[PDB]
């Protein structure tokens, strides 16, 4: 009965071939999906397309529109007309 | 270019600079503002106008010769 117990213990050891194959397939599919995702992540250029339209990059326009009435940068005719009216 | 002029008034072509900046902010492609960038640089350095005056002067001098 010692050999029978040893065989049962060895069978309790090892791994289920069905579970091993399923895990292998799942792991390979996951790696393939993630690697194509990382390749498309790397494919993007460093300079974005819309960077010239971004609000953060176009920060001078708002400030200068706010500050356009300061005497240091006024159009002379604007000052003339505001004096006239 | 900032609008702070050298004599306390509006800059010489801060208006040109702002036209170029608005074009760049609202443009689909940066080459669309090539004309306005050329205008801003031409105001900055007067290169094209000076070249035109120089070739007019050259023609005048060579006609004299």
């Amino acid at each position: 009965f010692i050999m029978e117990f040893a065989e049962n213990l060895v069978l309790k050891l090892m791994e289920d071939p069905k579970e091993r194959d399923r895990r292998f397939r799942e792991h390979v599919y996951r790696v393939k999906d993630r690697c194509e995702k990382t390749k498309e992540m790397w494919s993007y250029p460093m300079r974005p397309y819309g960077f010239w339209t971004f609000e953060r990059h176009n920060s001078q326009l708002a400030w200068d529109a706010q500050i356009s009435q300061v005497p240091g940068r006024r159009d002379p005719y604007d000052d003339l007309l505001q004096h006239y009216s | 270019a900032s609008g702070w002029g050298i004599t306390g008034n509006k800059g010489r072509c801060y208006d040109f600079w702002m036209d170029f900046s608005e074009c760049m902010s609202r443009c689909r492609e940066p080459k669309d503002c090539g004309l306005l960038r050329e205008d801003y640089l031409e105001c900055l350095h007067h290169s094209k106008e000076f070249q035109r005056r120089n070739r007019i002067y050259k023609e005048e001098q060579r006609k004299i010769r």
